[PDB]
Parts: C-alpha cells; structure tokens; sequence
C-alpha cells in the first residue's frame, strides 16, 4: 500500500527477521500470497426484554498464512528448523 | 457511470464515524461490498393457549406471550473494502487491537450505531500489488435504546 | 445523407502525473479499429416469482480501446503511459493517475470527455505478423465517467 | 390510548366555544403529538436533551448526505407513543425547501 | 406473394420520466439488424422418473434491440435514455422509468405495444471501424409486457 | 509515410548457463508469426458499491513467442534451450537460467531488452503438414522485465 | 399452483398481513423466491432383535425463507420494523 | 398419526411417515411448485402371526 516513498528500485517485500540476534531467516523463499487474519470474540448476553448486551471484547491472537515456493533444499531445511524452533520469536 | 452523481437521500457513501469523538474514521477506504445481518430467536417449544375465553382477552394475553417468547440478537456487518494506504490499515489494526472501540457505520441508508470490530482480514496477493483487499466484520455492542 | 466517416478524429490524453499537459493521438491504426468500446451495461433486470420484472442500477465500466501504428510517437507515448506503475505516485482521493481522453470526433465538433480512468492493458513489444508488417498496437483504457458528450 | 389537549396551528392551548379544554384521544391526538414532536429542536428538553430533531446539524447546514436528517426525523416520529412505525418518509429537496412527508401507521 | 419488407417501420419510445411525450426512431442502422429480439421462452419442461413429461410456466423477458445510425437524433435520444440512472427518479408500484415502444412494422398496420420494461445496455461512445466509418449503435431493452399485436 | 516492415529483425538470446555467450535468431518462419506477444495487463480495475472505480497494480508477465524455420540452426539451439531442466543447474537469488532476448527490431534500432525470464513451451519434434512441408516451430518464453526500448 | 380460478388479471401473489388490525405491511417488496420448508423428527428406537421402532412423531415449527428486493428506503425500514416487531404475529 | 405405503418402481416400502416437506416456489416454475418430501419407516413389516 501507499504510505512510504522508498524511492528505491530494489526494495524487499517479505522479511522474517529473528527478533533476537536481528538476522534474516529464510531469505530466499518465493512468496506468493499472505493473509494476516485477525480475530476477536463478542459476549452477546440476552437480557430480559428483547435486547442483547455485548459486554466486553477479547483480542484473540492474530494469524498469518503465507504461501511460498521453496526452490532449494537448504530453504526447506530452514523452514523445518523454523517449525521445530520453540525458543525464538 | 459518473459515480459522483449519488442520490440525495439514499447516497451510497459508507461513513464510519467514532461515537466518542464524532468524526469520520478510516476515510479513503473504497468499499466493495456491505452485508448487514440482523438475526433473532423465536420460541422452539409449543406455547400453551388458554381457550374458552373471550375475544380480546385472549388476544392481549397472546400478544404478551409473543412479546415474551422472542429474543433479538445484535446486528453484524461484513464490509469488504480495498485499502489504498498504509495509514488507513495501521489505523484499522490499532482500532481493532484497542479493547474500547464503538463506531457508527452509516451505509447507503442504514445507520447502525454502537458497533465494534469483530474480525479483520487483510489479504495480500500478486494481483493487487498496490493496495490490498480487506474484510472487516462489526457487531453491535448494544441496540440504540433511547436514554430518556 | 449522414456523414458517419472517421477521418479527422483526434484524441487528447491528459494524465494526472505522467502527462500533466497531455499528448495527442492522430496516427491511428490501419488494420485494427482505431476506437472500440464495449457495450455499456448500466442497468440490470431480475425476475420476480410472479412473473414480473424488476429494473435496477449496476456499476458499469467503459472499456475503450485505441489502436495506433507501431513505432509512432503516439505509440511511444502510450507505451510510456502503460509502463508506469501506480505505486510510484502520491495518493489523492482521486484515481491514481486519473487520465482523461478528450475525443474530438470529426470537424463537426462532437466532443467526448471520458474521464476518471486509467489504462488497463496494451502490447509491451511489437509483434511481427506473418506478412512481415508489424501489427497495429491496441491499448485499452477503462473509465468511470461517460458524460460530457456534445452534439 | 393517547390523549392530548387541543392546540391550534400556533401551538398554543386552543379552547372550545364554551371556554373548556378539549382532550383529543387516539388518532387525532397522535397526529397532533407527531406534528408537535417534529417541531422540537434537539437539545430543547432539559430532561431529555438527546431527543429532538437535528434542525441545525442535519438540516439547515451544509450536510453532505441527508440520511442523518431522515434518521433524526424518523426517531422524532417514533418517539411519540402508539406510532409503531413509518410507512413512508419522503425527504425531497426543492430549490430552497426541505420537503418532508410522513405516512405514520399509528396503532389507532 | 407476401411482402415482408421492413421499410417504413417506425418506433415511438415514450418514457415515464425522461421522455413523458416520447421520441421517434426512424433512422435505423445500415449494417446491424434494425430490430432483433431474443427467443422468448414462456414455457418449460421437466422429465418424470417414469419417462413422462411435465410442462409449466417460467418467467420470460422480451430482450429487444434496436440499431440506429451513429450521430443521429435517435442515437442522441437513446444515449440520453441510457445515461439516466434509476435512482434519481421517484418510485411507484410500477417500474422505475417504465418506457414503452409502440412499433409500427410496415405500412400494413402491424402495431406492437411492447411496454412495462427498461433499457439494459448500449454503447456509450461511437466505435470507429477498420473501414473508417462509425459502427451503428445497438441499444438493448428488456420488457415484461409483450402483447398488443394487431393485424 | 511510416515504415512498419519487419525485414532485418535480429534476436540475440543469452542464457545464464545454457548459452552464456548467447546465440542469434535470424531465420524466422514463413507461415507463423515470427514474433507474437500477448497483451500485457499491468493494471486492474474494481467496482465499489457506489458505482465508483478503483485502479490497482497487478502482476503481469510478458509472454513472447518466436517462430523459426524447422531444421535451422536457430531451431536446434532453441531445442537445446528447451531440453535443459532447471534442476540441473546451480541456484542464485536470481532466477534459474536467466535468459534475455535483445531484439534489434529494425535498422531503426529498437533495442528491446526483454530480460528476467525463461522459456516455457515449444515443439519437441517437427510436425509434417498436409502439404508435406514441415511446419514452422514456435517457441514461447515468459519474461518479467519488459523495459529498455529505444527510438 | 391451481385450485382457484380467480379470472382476474391483477391478482397479487405475495401478502404479509398483520394478524391484528388486518393490514398489509411491506407492500412494496419485490419477491423473487420463497422456500416454505417444514420439519419433523422421528424417534427411532432399536430394540433387542434387529429392528427399530420409530415410536411417535413431533411436528417441528415451519420455516419460510423469502428472497426479495427492497426498492426503497421506507421498505427497508419497514423490514427492520418487522424484525424488531416482537408483539405481532 | 399418519402411516402410508410408498410403492416405487418395484419396492413396496410400507408403514412410512413423513419426516420433512419442502415446497419451493421459484420464478422459473410460476405454475406448480417443486416439492421434496422425506419418509421414514415407523415399523418394518414384521409378519404378525
């Protein structure tokens, strides 16, 4: 989307930067589509007279679904390591 | 196809105001679809009837029983739009994340009030390289009961 | 006797950012239709369950297409227009390069003011036909205003 | 069963020939109440405030869309007792006239 | 012999709001079919599981299309009809601009009273053909009332 | 006058791995179009619920197709290019065998610099027509870089 | 369906009549399709030998789904009032 | 209380009661209406000696 004039003819779209050590991860994946779907839940409460109070709202965690093409076996191994990586965000 | 020639009393301009501040929020939010679902709930089990009574003494009792056995569920909207700017999307994400948020969506002629964001989907695909399709869902926190 | 000729037709294309002053198309193609527009459909009908009819409004685009001779200045300008990404300009509440084509059809004076639109498709490279002569290049625009016609 | 004192076009208590106050009931009372409710500017009730028509924020102002004016008038009509709903509400605009026409379907 | 010539055919199109008095089409196109109606289908059939047949009614619109010479007064009036949204007119239990086409087909006396319909589609701008002569303009209407033929 | 002839057109195809120095196509087919390109579509339009129009960028490949005489050296080189699997070469942040075609379209010096692409399809074996003359072979490439035209 | 020879060229098909006050409501709806689906449940009871007695039948309430086009804002508001109308059948 | 005996091409399914009944009125079938009925066997034809 607009918002930022990069004025750069080589800008990178997708990045998975490891939060600790601040390093690029799987810098070769060929992305094809990204869906960052949010979620939240209401608390509909019917009450006596025909009416319904929603009460509060809970902010459920966001999810991202990325479709990619892996052209290299090392990239496939890196993705498997990401899945098996329980200690880095 | 001159789309600026909109109707006067049925203008097709979605306007998401903010109840707290009374200001249009998320402008430049080209809207592609708006669906407004307003459900309810009626009795499932057979109601009893006390016959062998008179005209208009059965009618009022039946009216009370009918008003007694139906429950209204809140309205929800599903706006499908296309955000052209990152600022609008950052604002939408922040408003969604904020726990306290009541807005007033005004569709073509619908004036749904006190609505809060339930769902936000931002889809980025190779056929929309600039801008990205967005699917927001709102739900009514409380019907507009007139505070005397 | 109605003169339905096409000689003398001129087009002036003015773009918001790429060509603020605009350029002129006069060198139209010889094999393709110089100007061709799809059948506009601004209304729709639906069937009621008792056999009646209902008429309503729909959203209608104007898919115009202009054909020019390969290698001409008009073709070069149209290719420059085509190879201009929408992500490299400022946002305004208006359309990203909102380009309008003033069509002066014949010396009679019929002026069409198709506006609020942008180019959609066109040939990036020149295709050489079987006969050995380069094919005429047809660039298609889409528009959101067909009002302004005179005479 | 609504009931209301008889008022004239000047919105004042209009008496009868014998110097009494007429108490209209049902249809005429509801019609007079609706006419009186549509003539009350917003924020004029010390005890309701939010009630009343938006004659200075929705009408009489450079408002982009008159749907808000239509909603305010509809709310003002529905605020009267025994109104149920509105069958038709025309919001036509003349050169300098904001023509409003209602088709209340009051229960009486 | 039976004379089936279409010369002398005239059309009177009268609209509810745009043309209360109506206009007349007499200048028809030279290449496109001046009047062309899609096949009306007011009946349908279903097959029973014993190999039988069942016949019933279905909703049938009359899709008529009239072709006029580009640039003529009839074309201008039809463009005016096309460029008139249904949302800008008052509503009645009837159809939003319910225009009717009284068609007098050949001086024999055949009168068709096609009514209760709307206009569906038509060309917004004139298309210049390869030959250099502007293509005739075909405008499509749909109707729900298709009775009144005499002689 | 405008010379839109195609005689003298030369193509230089250089691949990253198969033909690092590249080869030259000059013997084009006599029946099929020597160069044929599908219309590039780098923009798209969508309709809002108020009848408005939105214009956005969409991904657009350039599908080129060159036709050569069956049995020629250009045909043999193109078959060598086609029969080279992408999995048999090494990998870089770039594309697997990046092949670019420099098109000198005329003595005008068009100099089309189509790059960032690869071959997609073509004929493996020569087909013999009814007449008995082997049909010209058309090889299709796709590209993602479509800028560099001069004059 | 047939059963009645109205012999009248202006008979109205759809009608939503308020049972009390006997009045038409939402008279400008342009109906398109109507699905009046019934419902009922059996009480299949397997018993000893290979067999199943269905017992009795309970008649679940009728559902009717009407697809329609609302041409005007007052009709849309009438539909909203119908939904919000909890006191009339 | 409703028991019927549905006889298809060659079946004689008996002791059968209606469970569901759908009547669809659509603009393509102005006369007549498309019906979709469901039947369930209350009791298999055990031979009452």
């Amino acid at each position: 989307m607009l918002g930022i004039f990069t004025s750069l003819l080589s800008s990178r779209s997708f990045s998975i930067v490891d939060q600790n050590t601040n390093q690029l991860v799987a810098a070769d994946l060929r992305i094809s589509r990204v869906n960052t779907r949010f979620s939240s839940v209401g608390q509909r409460h019917m009450l006596e007279d025909g009416k319904t109070k929603m009460d509060s709202r809970t902010i459920h965690p966001m999810e991202i679904i990325v479709e990619v093409f892996c052209p290299s076996i090392d990239v496939v191994d890196q993705i498997n390591q990401l899945l098996l990586d329980r200690d880095t965000l | 196809m001159n789309s600026f020639l909109k109707s006067i009393l049925n203008t097709p301009t979605l306007t998401i105001r903010d109840d707290v501040t009374k200001l249009p929020v998320w402008k430049s939010l080209q809207v592609k679809k708006v669906e407004i679902y307003s459900p309810a709930s009626v009795v499932s089990k057979p109601l009893a009837t006390k016959d062998q009574t008179e005209a208009q003494v059965y009618t009022e009792a039946l009216d009370i029983d009918v008003k007694n056995g139906k429950i209204i569920q809140p309205v929800r909207l599903r706006i499908n739009a296309i955000c052209p700017d990152l600022s609008t999307v950052e604002s939408i994400m922040n408003a969604f994340n904020d726990n306290t948020s009541t807005f007033a969506i005004t569709s073509k002629s619908i004036l749904a009030d006190k609505m809060a964001i339930m769902t936000l989907d931002v889809d980025q695909s190779p056929d929309m390289l600039n801008a990205a399709e967005i699917n927001m869902e709102f739900e009514q926190v409380e019907p507009p009961v007139l505070n005397e | 006797m109605i003169n339905v000729s096409g000689f003398g037709t001129g087009i002036v294309i003015v773009s918001a950012s790429s060509f603020p002053m605009g350029f002129s198309l006069s060198k139209f193609a010889d094999d393709e239709s110089p100007i061709s527009s799809k059948e506009l459909e601004p209304f729709g009908y639906e069937m009621l369950y008792d056999g009646g009819l209902f008429a309503f409004d729909k959203a209608a685009p104007l898919e115009v297409s202009v054909s020019v001779i390969a290698g001409s200045e008009d073709d070069i300008n149209l290719r420059i227009l085509l190879n201009s990404k929408k992500g490299s300009f400022r946002f305004l509440p208006g359309i990203i390069p909102d380009m309008t084509t003033l069509v002066a059809t014949l010396p009679d004076g019929g002026r069409t003011v198709l506006s609020n639109g942008t180019i959609i498709k066109g040939p990036a490279i020149d295709t050489i036909q079987n006969t050995g002569r380069r094919k005429g290049n047809t660039y298609t625009f889409v528009f959101g205003s067909y009002l302004g016609a005179q005479t | 069963s609504t009931s209301t004192i008889r008022t004239g076009t000047n919105n004042d208590i209009l008496l009868d020939d014998n110097g009494n106050m007429v108490i209209l009931r049902d249809v005429e009372a509801c019609a007079q109440d609706v006419r009186a409710a549509m003539l009350m500017r917003t924020g004029e009730n010390i005890f309701d405030v939010n009630s009343g028509v938006g004659y200075f924020e929705y009408i009489f102002s450079p408002q982009k869309s008159y749907d808000d004016a239509r909603k305010s008038i509809a709310d003002a009509i529905l605020s009267s007792p025994d109104v149920t709903g509105i069958e038709q509400l025309d919001i036509d605009i003349t050169g300098e006239v904001f023509g409003v026409d209602a088709k209340v379907i009051t229960i009486h």
